[PDB]
RNA sequence: CGCGGGGUGGAGCAGCCUGGUAGCUCGUCGGGCUCAUAACCCGAAGGUCGUCGGUUCAAAUCCGGCCCCCGCAACCA
RNA sequence: CCGAGGGUAGGGCCCGUGACUGGGGCGAAGUCGUAACAAGGUAGCUGUACCGGAAGGUGCGGCUGGAU
RNA sequence: CGAUGUCGGCUCGUCGCAUCCUGGGGCUGAAGAAGGUCCCAAGGGUUGGGCUGUUCGCCCAUUAAAGCGGCACGCGAGCUG
RNA sequence: GAAUGCCGGCAUGAGUAACGAUAAAGAGGGUGAGAAUCCCUCUCGCCGUAAGCCCAAGGGUUCCUACGCAAUGGUCGUCAGCGUAGGGUUAGGCGGGACCUAAGGUGAAGCCGAAAGGCGUAGCCGAAGGGCAGCCGGUUAAUAUUCCGGCCCUUCCCGCAGGUGCGAUGGGGGGACGCUCUAGGCUAGGGGGACCGGAGCCAUGGACGAGCCCGGCCAGAAGCGCAGGGUGGGAGGUAGGCAAAUCCGCCUCCCAACAAGCUCUGCGUGGUGGGGAAGCCCGGGUGACAACCCCCCGAAGCCAGGGAGCCAAGAAAAGCCUCUAAGCACAACCUGCGGGAACCCGUACCGCAAACCGACACAGGUGGGCGGGUGCAAGAGCACUCAGGCGCGCGGGAGAACCCUCGCCAAGGAACUCUGCAAGUUGGCCCCGUAACUUCGGGAGAAGGGGUGCUCCCUGGGGUGAUGAGCCCCGGGGAGCCGCAGUGAACAGGCUCUGGCGACUGUUUACCAAAAACACAGCUCUCUGCGAACUCGUAAGAGGAGGUAUAGGGAGCGACGCUUGCCCGGUGCCGGAAGGUCAAGGGGAGGGGUGCAAGCCCCGAACCGAAGCCCCGGUGAACGGCGGCCGUAACUAUAACGGUCCUAAGGUAGCGAAAUUCCUUGUCGGGUAAGUUCCGACCUGCACGAAAAGCGUAACGACCGGAGCGCUGUCUCGGCGAGGGACCCGGUGAAAUUGAACUGGCCGUGAAGAUGCGGCCUACCCGUGGCAGGACGAAAAGACCCCGUGGAGCUUUACUGCAGCC
RNA sequence: GAGCUAGCCCUGGCCAGGGUGAAGCUGGGGUGAGACCCAGUGGAGGCCCGAACCGGUGGGGGAUGCAAACCCCUCGGAUGA
RNA sequence: UGGUUCGUGGAGCCAUGGGGGAAUCUGGGCGGACCACCGCCUAAGGCUAAGUACUCCGGGUGACCGAUAGCGCACCAGUAC
């Protein structure tokens, strides 16, 4: 449930906020937060490879547990709910009957004080990773493997999930975020239910500022440059395309499909995305 | 300046 | 206003120094030139 | 006397390019159906092709002058 | 001191008036189509919505004050 | 074209006369008053505003009259812009 | 003899401009060959959130003293940041190193690249960040947390004593963190005193006073006191912290919890050591056995790692503590004390500037700290002043034009002008009061008004203290006084109505444009399933991202409201296992050369044969595009209606003479005395129109238009006055330019605009202050324009290539 | 060559004083419980006024300059992109 | 593909990035496509003086310069700036 501001400025108006109502516990875990090395969008050669980024709030890196196969069996407490500015999700706090703390990413309707563990044998409820050919058909779920022990890699910003829709020998059949359908392996890893946070697609940054305080500087238009610069500059007064809506680098951007034609992971990839 | 803008 | 020389020791000694030049097949051929013409000063003067 | 396009039955358009053959839709007139009209059905008539002149055996058609009518252009200062 | 009133400034109500503009009523014999009255030739009416020279049409849901 | 700065305004004049006014005349379809037309005449005079960058022009209120043109479309080593 | 030639020398302009902030000078004495300019004294003026003081950069002897004055210094010079010589910088505690890490740099391992080289984990380097032990005073011509004095402290080594499972580059704890707001108690700093100390003073009408003036502290170890920060204890289990662990982490149990205990800071006190004014007399000495106390104000600093709230979620590593491993427990570590040991570099001076960056002793530029007092609501604002520092390295006169900066103005009040440009007005605080419209915040300081000094009297609450006095902070009422005037000086909005554009705060053409441009939240299309797409790179490798479709790239649109129509025929993109065409390659009908021949060699048709292209579809917030002629109504006029031709389809809503309208100052209405502009309309829209978005929109704007009020030197129309120049005298003394010149007017002539030719007219020789008509005046080998088979940026369905991709 | 200038990275620092008064919280009212209303408290914001500081809007001066971009008056931002 | 006079030419020879891939004299390469004949030569390992080039250095000599010339420098010059 976002929050609203009274139209006190201008830009009060339209700024909302995260509610932040589900968070516990508002600094982090010492030992599992490490520097979080800024770029400014330069790779190591210095040149900018990625316009317009640098600029935004100082952060620490929060270390999550992606695997979780790692400690297959040992039980862990959720000790808290916390805020991560590195990506969409809420992070959960494990105390394992371990005493190994871990952070992973906080699923929809979890809560302190419940207990979470993993493995095949793992009852199939909010929190529990299992390997996907144990998860029976129709689950919803989330933080993913792609190749088995490789570590989770779909679905996890917040509010994604994705639905286990078949099996197929050792492959299990998804719906991804996207829509897409695609084969991945019996032997990955996956956590059930969605990803939390749903709400935030709906906040409305609201003023110019915000984007900077995130790190985005701003994006010039390439119709607002000179020939020079783009496909799109120049011209006397405003202009139209005047050729087909192409990037700084000349490739077309309205429909030019980009996947890799012969990609071996085709073999894999059923119906492509939707919408 | 420059010069006699004669244009 | 504000001029384009603003004196830095360590700046200098860092970008135009012997080592600096030492380092790079561009700044050994100008401390080879530079002996070739007889300069009383391969590197500028800094006192560090 | 800057550059284009056009003028042909009553209206709007083919035919000109490639000289010999005027055509299409509506309209107009005579009949029919209807109590009557319209629609509909059956017939028919009307154009010497803006104009003058030339080429040719033969000119709406090809060439030159004139008349008329739309369109474009008129920049550097 | 109060004080008729005069002055400055800012409001509220009402009346009249205005290029132009909206639809309304009316007007013996205008132009277009034929929506409704018969199952009116697509039953009609209806709130809403969208569209169309014009009545109207169509969608959704509702009424019988609908015929056989 | 190894540069003769280009509109208008402001300022400062000066000249021509094919004269707008003022002075002198003739003719009149000149009764008077007022005009018309032509001749002589450049001494002096020839307003303040609204609009537009404007020149010009139209408008307002006057006036004896609100002249027309030349001076590198007079005048940017005088100003404006 | 010319090349706007090259190098140099010297002219002209010219005794001309200028001599670098309008903060300002005068006189006496001294020194000296020489004095406005150096030294001393008195007067005067200027800065005083600095124009004073202290750090850091940078500079590099400029510091101090003696002797100097050729040059340097915009004049002068006896002076000097100048010349010559001598002197001067003292650290275990300040800063840096023998400590730590940050970005980044480097880089055993490893990876890549024709070479050169590019990467790269650990490790190393890397600071103004972390860490770490010195305060006050005295002294020199010149250094001082450095020398000296007093009182403190740190590390290393060795010894003694007591204690202990000792031991680490390893494990863990800690170090360790944001923004805003902010409590308690203190310190810095400051105000006052009728108390304490002091050389004195009584003037000019008065005052010998509870008078004036000056001062009334600083550091300090243990101890103690105040205020704070940090910190649970014990036991059992234990599989996690990449070995081990008694440490930490997790679970359970008992006790303790707004405490306390232990510990760590800050402030106070504290043995002791210091300092100590005016005035006076020649930096000193005296004052002086100086006193050193009370009250108030009070940090943004300190306690600090304090507290609260918020979202954008806020370094590392060492020092330190703790745990154990090898090892070792004759060791080793900890605690206490003692002696010994303690290295390298900087340290002068300038440092908002005459010593730094600007060629200059240049009105410019330069990071951090202190920055007193009074009054004005506050304040680092403003005025005047303290301490301290200056009068800006040419002067003296005169009192023209003209220029600058400044003051005032009768009557009028925008009549000025492209434009109220400029300048008036308005101006703080308190109170009264305040409109359309609105997104309910605002619009708003709307507008418009009233108040403001001083004296006496009465009185309400707070802070400190004690509840009182005193000091201090907020008020309330009553009665009076003076002036032209009470935010009495200085600092300090003019307002309103109405359009266009852009939502807004922001951003931009360093140095002619700040805007309507860019950006911006938000909207849509599209790519991307992760070794993502995309980007840089030959590659390795990076970025993307230690992110994962609620994410990331690309494009356009641009808050928000209401909306965004028709065309897929061409181009693009997307889909299409057929068909057509299509390269290398396969295949080898059939030929050719040569040889005696086995053979060798060459050409070669059908046929198989990818992407692309064609072909079939889709697709508009993809590129784009959205008609013509003729006729028609019972007055006229105009056509709801019809006919026909064309197209892929003929522009919908909304808006419209518009940032778009050529004809145009369209037409009408408003406003004005008068309105090519403005506003409202109409619509034959030359040539609006829906995300190169269409129409609106509160609020916002150093944007652009139009109007009104207020007020004005803008103007009618100009006048006077101030100061800095201009002028004159002394000092110093440029410049562009310059074929040479003994350089007049008219009317002609001339290469067509003549001081220079002709004819006439006019004119003694030479300057000084002024004005700009001419010398086709100066400056710059015209930017416009053209020309050159000159150049460069840019574009595309120009040509031809290459990357990239298939 | 990034000691100027543009962007980013790391680590530090700076922003007098005044004004407005959001959410929340407490209390009161309200209701079946709510919404919600009033007061108090509270101290939010690319909020307001205004120094430092960062700018460069209009005009004037300067134009062989004090300056190869300065000076004066005025004006924009000043807790934030 | 490079090299050569050879720019695809009738294009051999020498070299080689890719693919295929021998034999040891009765083997193999060459004589400008190719074949025959006739001749030349021995690939896929290495080394090798001298004659050749240059002038920092030293000396000798000029129908070379003679201080704006000759080296940028006759001199405290790769300096001052
Ligand atoms: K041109
Ligand atoms: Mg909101
Ligand atoms: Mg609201
Ligand atoms: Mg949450
Ligand atoms: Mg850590
Ligand atoms: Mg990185
Ligand atoms: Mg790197
Ligand atoms: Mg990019
Ligand atoms: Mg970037
Ligand atoms: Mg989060
Ligand atoms: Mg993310
Ligand atoms: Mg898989
Ligand atoms: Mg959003
Ligand atoms: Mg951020
Ligand atoms: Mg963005
Ligand atoms: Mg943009
Ligand atoms: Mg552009
Ligand atoms: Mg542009
Ligand atoms: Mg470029
Ligand atoms: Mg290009
Ligand atoms: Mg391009
Ligand atoms: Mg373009
Ligand atoms: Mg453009
Ligand atoms: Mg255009
Ligand atoms: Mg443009
Ligand atoms: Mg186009
Ligand atoms: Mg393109
Ligand atoms: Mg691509
Ligand atoms: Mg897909
Ligand atoms: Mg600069
Ligand atoms: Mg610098
Ligand atoms: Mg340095
Ligand atoms: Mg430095
Ligand atoms: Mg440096
Ligand atoms: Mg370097
Ligand atoms: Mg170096
Ligand atoms: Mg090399
Ligand atoms: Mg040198
Ligand atoms: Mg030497
Ligand atoms: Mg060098
Ligand atoms: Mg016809
Ligand atoms: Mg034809
Ligand atoms: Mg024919
Ligand atoms: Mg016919
Ligand atoms: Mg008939
Ligand atoms: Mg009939
Ligand atoms: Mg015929
Ligand atoms: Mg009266
Ligand atoms: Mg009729
Ligand atoms: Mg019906
Ligand atoms: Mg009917
Ligand atoms: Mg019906
Ligand atoms: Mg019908
Ligand atoms: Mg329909
Ligand atoms: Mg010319
Ligand atoms: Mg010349
Ligand atoms: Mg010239
Ligand atoms: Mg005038
Ligand atoms: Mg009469
Ligand atoms: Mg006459
Ligand atoms: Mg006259
Ligand atoms: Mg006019
Ligand atoms: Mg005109
Ligand atoms: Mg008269
Ligand atoms: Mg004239
Ligand atoms: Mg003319
Ligand atoms: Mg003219
Ligand atoms: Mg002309
Ligand atoms: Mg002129
Ligand atoms: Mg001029
Ligand atoms: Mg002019
Ligand atoms: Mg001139
Ligand atoms: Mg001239
Ligand atoms: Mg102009
Ligand atoms: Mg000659
Ligand atoms: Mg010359
Ligand atoms: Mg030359
Ligand atoms: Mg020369
Ligand atoms: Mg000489
Ligand atoms: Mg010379
Ligand atoms: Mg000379
Ligand atoms: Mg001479
Ligand atoms: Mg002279
Ligand atoms: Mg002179
Ligand atoms: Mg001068
Ligand atoms: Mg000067
Ligand atoms: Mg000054
Ligand atoms: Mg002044
Ligand atoms: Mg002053
Ligand atoms: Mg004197
Ligand atoms: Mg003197
Ligand atoms: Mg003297
Ligand atoms: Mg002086
Ligand atoms: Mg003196
Ligand atoms: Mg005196
Ligand atoms: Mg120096
Ligand atoms: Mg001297
Ligand atoms: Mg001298
Ligand atoms: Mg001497
Ligand atoms: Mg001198
Ligand atoms: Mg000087
Ligand atoms: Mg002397
Ligand atoms: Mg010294
Ligand atoms: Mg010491
Ligand atoms: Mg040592
Ligand atoms: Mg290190
Ligand atoms: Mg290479
Ligand atoms: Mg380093
Ligand atoms: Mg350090
Ligand atoms: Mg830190
Ligand atoms: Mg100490
Ligand atoms: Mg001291
Ligand atoms: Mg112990
Ligand atoms: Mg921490
Ligand atoms: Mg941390
Ligand atoms: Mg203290
Ligand atoms: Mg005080
Ligand atoms: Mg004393
Ligand atoms: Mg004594
Ligand atoms: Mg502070
Ligand atoms: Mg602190
Ligand atoms: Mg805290
Ligand atoms: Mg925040
Ligand atoms: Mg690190
Ligand atoms: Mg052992
Ligand atoms: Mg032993
Ligand atoms: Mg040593
Ligand atoms: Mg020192
Ligand atoms: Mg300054
Ligand atoms: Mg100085
Ligand atoms: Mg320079
Ligand atoms: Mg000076
Ligand atoms: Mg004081
Ligand atoms: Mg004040
Ligand atoms: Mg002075
Ligand atoms: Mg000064
Ligand atoms: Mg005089
Ligand atoms: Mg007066
Ligand atoms: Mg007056
Ligand atoms: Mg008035
Ligand atoms: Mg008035
Ligand atoms: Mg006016
Ligand atoms: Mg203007
Ligand atoms: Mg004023
Ligand atoms: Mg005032
Ligand atoms: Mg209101
Ligand atoms: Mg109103
Ligand atoms: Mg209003
Ligand atoms: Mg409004
Ligand atoms: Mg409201
Ligand atoms: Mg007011
Ligand atoms: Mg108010
Ligand atoms: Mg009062
Ligand atoms: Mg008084
Ligand atoms: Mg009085
Ligand atoms: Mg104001
Ligand atoms: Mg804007
Ligand atoms: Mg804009
Ligand atoms: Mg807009
Ligand atoms: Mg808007
Ligand atoms: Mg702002
Ligand atoms: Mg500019
Ligand atoms: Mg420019
Ligand atoms: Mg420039
Ligand atoms: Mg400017
Ligand atoms: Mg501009
Ligand atoms: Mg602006
Ligand atoms: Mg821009
Ligand atoms: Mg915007
Ligand atoms: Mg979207
Ligand atoms: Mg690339
Ligand atoms: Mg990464
Ligand atoms: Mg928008
Ligand atoms: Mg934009
Ligand atoms: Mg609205
Ligand atoms: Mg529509
Ligand atoms: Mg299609
Ligand atoms: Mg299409
Ligand atoms: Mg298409
Ligand atoms: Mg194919
Ligand atoms: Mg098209
Ligand atoms: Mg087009
Ligand atoms: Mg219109
Ligand atoms: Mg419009
Ligand atoms: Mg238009
Ligand atoms: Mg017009
Ligand atoms: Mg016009
Ligand atoms: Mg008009
Ligand atoms: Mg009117
Ligand atoms: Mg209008
Ligand atoms: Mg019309
Ligand atoms: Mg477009
Ligand atoms: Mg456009
Ligand atoms: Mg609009
Ligand atoms: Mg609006
Ligand atoms: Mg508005
Ligand atoms: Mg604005
Ligand atoms: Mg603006
Ligand atoms: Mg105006
Ligand atoms: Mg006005
Ligand atoms: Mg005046
Ligand atoms: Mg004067
Ligand atoms: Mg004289
Ligand atoms: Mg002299
Ligand atoms: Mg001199
Ligand atoms: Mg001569
Ligand atoms: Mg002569
Ligand atoms: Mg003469
Ligand atoms: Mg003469
Ligand atoms: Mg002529
Ligand atoms: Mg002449
Ligand atoms: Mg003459
Ligand atoms: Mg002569
Ligand atoms: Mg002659
Ligand atoms: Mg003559
Ligand atoms: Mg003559
Ligand atoms: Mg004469
Ligand atoms: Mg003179
Ligand atoms: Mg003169
Ligand atoms: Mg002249
Ligand atoms: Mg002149
Ligand atoms: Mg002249
Ligand atoms: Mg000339
Ligand atoms: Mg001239
Ligand atoms: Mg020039
Ligand atoms: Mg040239
Ligand atoms: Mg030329
Ligand atoms: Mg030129
Ligand atoms: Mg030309
Ligand atoms: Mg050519
Ligand atoms: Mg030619
Ligand atoms: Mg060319
Ligand atoms: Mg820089
Ligand atoms: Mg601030
Ligand atoms: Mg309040
Ligand atoms: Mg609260
Ligand atoms: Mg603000
Ligand atoms: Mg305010
Ligand atoms: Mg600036
Ligand atoms: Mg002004
Ligand atoms: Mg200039
Ligand atoms: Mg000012
Ligand atoms: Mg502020
Ligand atoms: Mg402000
Ligand atoms: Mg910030
Ligand atoms: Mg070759
Ligand atoms: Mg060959
Ligand atoms: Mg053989
Ligand atoms: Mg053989
Ligand atoms: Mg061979
Ligand atoms: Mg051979
Ligand atoms: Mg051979
Ligand atoms: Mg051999
Ligand atoms: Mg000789
Ligand atoms: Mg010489
Ligand atoms: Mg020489
Ligand atoms: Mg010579
Ligand atoms: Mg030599
Ligand atoms: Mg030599
Ligand atoms: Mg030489
Ligand atoms: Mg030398």
């Amino acid at each position: 449930a976002v929050k609203k501001f009274k139209p006190y400025t201008p830009s009060r108006r339209f700024m909302t906020v995260a509610d932040f109502s589900e968070i516990t516990k508002t600094e982090p875990e010492k030992s599992l937060v490490k520097p979080l090395k800024k770029t400014g969008g330069r790779n190591n050669q210095g040149r900018i490879t990625v316009r317009f980024r640098g600029g935004g709030h100082k952060r620490l890196y929060r270390i999550i547990d992606f695997k979780r196969w790692d400690k297959v069996g040992i039980p862990a407490k959720v000790a808290a709910i916390e805020y991560d500015p590195n990506r969409s999700a809420r992070i959960a706090l494990l105390h394992y009957v371990d005493g190994e703390k871990r952070y992973i990413i906080a699923p929809d309707g979890l809560q302190v004080g419940q207990q979470v563990v993993a493995g095949p044998d793992a009852p199939i409820q909010v929190g529990n990773a299992l390997p996907l050919r144990f998860i029976p058909v129709g689950t919803v779920v989330h933080a993913v493997e792609l190749e088995p022990k490789k570590g989770a890699k779909l679905a996890r910003a917040a509010g994604t999930s994705a639905q286990i829709q078949g099996r197929e020998g050792d492959y299990v059949i998804l719906r991804l975020p996207s829509g897409e359908l695609r084969k991945v392996h019996g032997e990955c890893y996956a956590t059930v239910g969605a990803v939390g946070n749903a709400d935030h697609k709906n906040i409305v940054l609201g003023k110019a500022g915000r984007s900077r305080w995130l790190g985005r500087r701003p994006h010039v238009r390439g119709a607002a440059m000179n020939p020079v610069d783009h496909p799109h500059g120049g011209g006397e007064g405003r202009a139209p395309r005047g050729r087909p809506p192409a990037s700084p680098w000349g490739w077309q951007t309205k429909g030019l499909k980009t996947r890799k034609r012969r990609k071996p992971s085709s073999r894999f990839i059923i119906a492509r995305r939707k919408k | 300046m420059t010069h006699s803008m004669r244009c | 206003m504000k001029r384009t020389w603003q004196p830095n020791r360590r700046k200098r000694a860092k970008t135009h120094g012997f080592r600096a030049r030492m380092r790079t097949p561009g700044g050994r051929k100008v401390l080879k030139r530079r002996r070739q013409k007889g300069r009383w000063r391969l590197t500028p003067a800094v006192r560090k």
